[PDB]
């Protein structure tokens, strides 16, 4: 019974942990930052160069 | 843990009068101790008012039987109203047989000892203070806690306690400065200083030190070998009018 | 005992899958953090943001 | 809502030529989001009006 | 997986414990109870619903004692035993009548980065979802009812274990859900069965996102009404003690009200306090009544008081306060422990008896943060977990 309970307890703990949600959060920020740099660098080449 | 029973004396008596005639009623030998020392009320100087005389003896042959062990410690003055008091520990017939023998000998009658807040707190001050062989006074500190049992209807607040770590005790006396009465100037006012409760006005049940003494109004309990001298002196002044 | 034994085996399998996904996500986050924005292609108006 | 609402947008021209209105929306949405409205509008002029300061 | 128990099932139970339990109930609740009981499950009585009416009407018309009717129920109408739905109804009426005997304990719901989540529990969905999860583990029978005088929903959960040829019942578990609040009330029990029930409740609520349950306090609260004011959704949840008048908001009238009876225009008479310390040194009956009223305001918040007169709005059983301060460039701490029935109410009369000074009464000692045992650091109160 506690083998079921102890396993089930850490099933929720890993999914509800701040660190796991932080990994989700850092994924969004990292993907956004590279996108902004790519677009902003692209327009600078287009605006000045051919 | 040894529980001490306190008791007073109406007029000054002589006890070494007949140690030979105190034994045949009891059928075993009892020794005698004659002793007097200085009790400095003020470190700068002391008058003749601290002149104290103390007696001590026991009623036993068996050192193995620690349970059936009792001591009668006497101490007091001869110039104020109440000359002296007495204290004893343990329950046995030996704790009273001599007591009747001077029941009908000197005409002094006994009475239970009463303690209240004006006296109860100041006993721990004499308990914590120490004296060395060179007449140097240093204080060994203890984490005191207090017991409060206020009488009330509905029993809304029947018992509450205050605990002080004695490193914080150290931080309080040092802030006030070098004091001979730490509970006059570092501890008792500070409880009123922060929480606004008067310790003395409130009904106090017990003052407990960290493994040294156990003070309650009904009887004083101490785990030491024998009681000290400042404790007896402050008890004497407290029961004095 | 037999039915609950399968339940114990099933839950721990999902437990390992979720944890190993979190561990993989942690490694991926470190991979994305480095080599992607600190190198020379950084934008000076974003240099203050990275400061 | 009921309180007054304010919108911010930009548009740029190159000698009468109209730029793409799509890509110019993200570059103004994220630039003032990452630096605030007060500071964000300053580098809009710095980028659009002073391109050689970057090269 | 038909481990759930129907209404017609008859779990084994001792007749002696239920004999004394039914004696605690009055005749008026033991009368209508059996009438609904016969209308759902019948009985061993040789008659229909109508015949059972006048026969029971004769007993109550004679003013007969509570003992004989209980014997009739246990040994005549239902000699075999009591059904599981039948048992749950009895505890339903006991909860409503006397709620003091039953403990309660709070629990906060958190999700994600820690933002509080408001529960949107539905009755129909929660019954089957809880049953489905617990069906594979044990025998579950859940029955929930709405509080008659409060918006809180009370859920009764029982676990059954096989043995006596058939199974036997275990101790019940109570979970209370407020109508709109991120705090869940549940009974306190340190059992392996109790942990499973609470954990299973968290999973079925977490269908949207993972939700954790954290115990807010350690000391239980005696009454459901008391725990609803302190922690449930109410205006008194945060402001209490000397700030109780703000929650009532009776002092300030509507801006459109007539200005003739304004407090500022009329004014009020109050006692001038002396900041010099004259309490250690220690009569006009006009000044004496002010002294009693000063303590009245400090511990209750209003001169009239909101509910003898020494009782507080919500009694507190145990509080632990730790006070820390910096003197001589070092930390000085003292620990205060309290015990009783109404600690803040009991401290009120000590001021009335002039034992303690009312002017130097800290806010936490006055009654603020009722039933919140915490540590005071640098003039601020911090929750201790």
């Amino acid at each position: 019974n506690q083998q079921i309970i102890s396993v089930r307890n850490e099933i929720q703990e890993l999914k509800a942990g701040k660190d796991w949600h932080d990994l989700q959060n850092e994924q969004a920020k990292l993907n956004d930052k590279v996108k902004l740099n790519k677009r902003l660098n692209d327009l600078t080449s287009t605006l000045l160069g051919k | 843990p040894y529980t001490w029973k306190f008791l007073g004396i109406s007029k000054q008596l002589s006890l070494e009068n007949g140690i030979a005639k105190l034994n045949q009623l009891l059928n075993l030998e009892v020794d005698l101790d004659i002793q007097t020392i200085r009790v400095p009320s003020d470190p700068d100087g002391g008058t003749a008012a601290d002149e104290y005389i103390r007696y001590e003896m026991r009623l036993d042959i068996s050192n193995l039987d620690e349970g059936t062990y009792s001591k009668f410690i006497f101490l007091g003055n001869s110039k104020m109203e109440v000359p002296m008091f007495l204290c004893y520990c343990g329950t046995d017939n030996r704790n009273e047989v001599v007591l009747q023998w001077l029941k009908a000998e000197y005409g002094v009658i006994m009475w239970p000892i009463k303690f209240e807040q004006k006296t109860m707190i100041k006993l721990a001050d004499a308990s914590i203070v120490h004296v060395t062989k060179e007449n140097i006074e240093q204080i060994t500190w203890f984490s005191s806690k207090l017991y409060f049992e206020p009488e009330t209807q509905d029993k809304n607040l029947r018992q509450f306690s205050i605990e002080i770590p004695r490193e914080s005790c150290e931080g309080l006396a040092l802030g006030y400065g070098n004091t001979m009465h730490p509970y006059n100037d570092a501890i008792v006012p500070y409880i009123y200083n922060e929480t606004g409760m008067a310790v003395e006005r409130l009904p106090l049940t017990s003052v407990i030190l960290a493994g040294h003494t156990k003070i309650m109004r009904e009887s004083i309990v101490t785990s030491t070998r024998s009681l000290r001298n400042r404790v007896l002196a402050v008890v004497l002044q407290s029961i004095q009018f | 005992n037999e039915r609950l034994e399968a339940i114990l085996s099933r839950e721990q399998n999902l437990l390992e899958e979720t944890r190993k996904l979190c561990m993989n996500l942690k490694t991926n986050n470190k991979k994305r953090l480095t080599e992607k924005l600190i190198q020379k292609d950084l934008h000076p108006v974003l240099n203050k943001a990275m400061e | 809502c009921f309180l007054p609402m304010s919108k911010i947008s930009i548009a740029l021209w190159k000698g009468g030529e109209r730029f793409n209105q799509i890509d110019l929306d993200e570059i103004c949405y994220g630039l003032i989001k990452e630096y605030g409205v007060k500071t964000g509008l300053k580098e809009i002029c710095n980028v659009c009006l002073f391109p050689d300061m970057y090269a | 997986n038909e481990l759930r128990l129907e209404d017609n099932y008859v779990p084994t139970s001792d007749t002696l414990v239920v004999f004394k339990q039914l004696m605690k109930l009055p005749v008026t609740v033991l009368y209508d109870l059996t009438l609904s009981w016969f209308a759902k499950f019948g009985g061993s009585f040789d008659g229909d619903i109508y015949l059972l009416t006048e026969t029971l009407d004769l007993l109550i018309e004679k003013g007969v004692r509570r003992n004989v009717i209980v014997n009739r129920i246990l040994y005549v109408y239902w000699p075999d035993g009591l059904n599981v739905f039948q048992l749950a109804e009895i505890d339903c009426h006991l909860m409503i009548s006397k709620p003091e005997k039953f403990k309660w304990l709070p629990s906060k719901a958190l999700r994600g980065d820690g933002k509080p989540y408001v529960v949107k529990l539905q009755p129909a969905k929660f019954i089957e979802n809880l049953q489905t999860d617990l069906a594979k583990i044990y025998h579950c029978h859940v029955y929930m009812f709405k509080h008659p005088s409060l918006p809180v929903l009370i859920t009764r959960i029982q676990l059954f274990d096989s043995n006596g040829k058939p199974l036997i019942s275990r101790r019940p578990y109570y979970v209370a859900f407020p109508l709109n609040s991120p705090i869940i009330f549940h009974s306190v029990d340190k059992d392996i069965y109790a942990r499973l029930v609470l954990q299973s409740i968290s999973r079925t609520i977490s269908e949207r996102e993972t939700i954790i349950f954290k115990p807010v306090q350690k000391i239980p609260v005696k009454s459901i009404h008391n725990i609803m004011t302190l922690l449930g959704p109410s205006r008194f949840a945060e402001s209490m003690g000397p700030w109780e008048c703000y929650a009532s908001a009776n002092f300030e009238r509507s801006p459109l009200h007539d200005y003739k009876k304004h407090q500022g225009l009329t004014g009020k008479k109050v006692m001038v306090r002396e900041f010099d310390d004259s309490f250690l040194n220690d009569e006009e009956p006009e000044i004496r009544r002010l002294r009693l009223e000063k303590n009245m305001i400090k511990f209750k918040g209003s001169a009239n008081g909101v509910m003898s007169r020494y009782s507080s709005l919500v009694p507190i059983e145990k509080v632990g306060f730790t006070l820390k301060n910096e003197i001589n460039s070092r930390i000085i701490t003292i620990k205060l422990k309290f015990n009783g029935n109404d600690i803040f109410g009991g401290l009120h009369e000590l001021c009335d008896k002039n034992l303690i000074n009312i002017d130097k009464v800290p806010g936490w000692l006055a009654g603020e943060n009722g039933s919140f045992s915490g540590t005071i650091m640098n003039g601020d109160f911090q929750r201790e977990q």
